[PDB]
């Protein structure tokens, strides 16, 4: 399928209900964000990112 | 002294008219009301820079 609305043609999005602003700086303590998901293969990934301070 | 008082005045008028009527085309500047924009100046999203104008 070509169409547009095909599933294979988009993903899923997930925003935060936090927002933020020009002055906000990432905390230290609080600056890794680790997502836990499965490949398009079937195997469990784990990516973990440590955001720099400020 | 009320004749540099009323000089005074009306560059202080001056004053908040330009900061009321600059514009980028009809988005007004320097009036309050730009807050923070993020310009996309890459080739990816998720790749832009805030400019804020107070």
């Amino acid at each position: 399928d070509m169409r547009s609305d095909n599933r294979m043609m988009g993903g899923t999005s997930y925003v935060a209900a936090e927002g933020k602003d020009k002055d906000w700086k990432v905390q230290a303590g609080a600056n890794d964000i680790t997502f836990t998901l499965k490949d398009i293969d079937g195997n469990d990934q784990t990516i973990t990112v440590n955001a720099k301070e400020g | 002294r009320v004749a540099i008082q009323e000089e005074i005045t009306a560059l202080n008028d001056e004053l908040n008219r330009i900061a009321e009527t600059t514009s980028f085309g009809g988005n007004k500047l320097l009036n309050g009301t730009f807050s923070t924009k993020s310009f996309q100046i890459g080739a990816d999203n998720g790749e832009a820079v805030m400019l804020t104008l107070k």
